[PDB]
């Protein structure tokens, strides 16, 4: 489908 | 019901880190989000999981605001604070519109992360377009148009075109990146 979104930032 | 515990633990870790760094806004919002996760642990199972996904999106938005405030530009930070406030405000139970606004909110979070990454990499045209689009999506979600579904679909299409332009810039292909930027700008400006 759509190009994948950038991954979520690292959990603090 | 075990996913809620993981999400709440992550949100509380975010609140701890924000208190350590001195970001009081993110700390207050993380506390509000933790309380919201607490008060929504029991209820209808089909909606609790969707609200947990919304809480995950809100925690990611808080992370984005925190890193934006720590690493310079306050535009992304303030926009992400407003987005987290909007998510927490809509979680309160207007389902028929929330099931539609949550996708737009997650797309807005993705666009905010796009803007932050592009600004950190000097690609300031993509960052400007992403900030403009995030403002558009925020004003649509907070707005009372009730014609917001079509405009949000248009904005999400523009956001995916912006993501295509971002990937083109990251790979190093400017020829397609500029065209995708033009197309996204046209799609966004067609909302007036």
């Amino acid at each position: 489908a759509w190009p994948a979104w950038p991954a979520w930032p690292a959990w603090p | 019901k075990k996913e809620a515990e993981e999400v709440a633990a992550h949100v509380e870790q975010i609140a701890f880190i924000a208190k350590e760094q001195g970001n009081e806004e993110v700390a207050k919002l993380a506390k509000r989000l933790a309380e919201t996760i607490k008060r929504l642990n029991e209820g209808t199972e089909e909606e609790v999981k969707r609200l947990l996904e919304a809480a995950e999106v809100a925690a990611h938005v808080l992370q984005i605001a925190f890193i934006a405030h720590e690493q310079g530009n306050e535009e992304v930070a303030k926009l992400a604070l407003e987005l987290a406030e909007s998510i927490l405000r809509l979680i309160e139970g207007t389902e028929e519109e929330v099931k539609r606004l949550l996708e737009a909110a997650e797309v807005a979070a993705h666009v905010l992360q796009i803007a932050f990454i592009a600004h950190e990499q000097g690609n300031e045209e993509v960052a400007k377009l992403a900030l403009e689009l995030a403002e558009s999506i925020l004003r649509l979600i907070e707005g009372t148009e009730e014609e917001v579904k079509e405009l949000l679909e248009r904005a999400e299409e523009a956001a995916h075109v912006l993501q295509h332009a971002f990937i083109a810039t990251e790979q190093g292909n400017e020829e397609d990146a500029k065209e995708a930027l033009r197309k996204a700008e046209e799609i966004l400006r067609r909302n007036a």
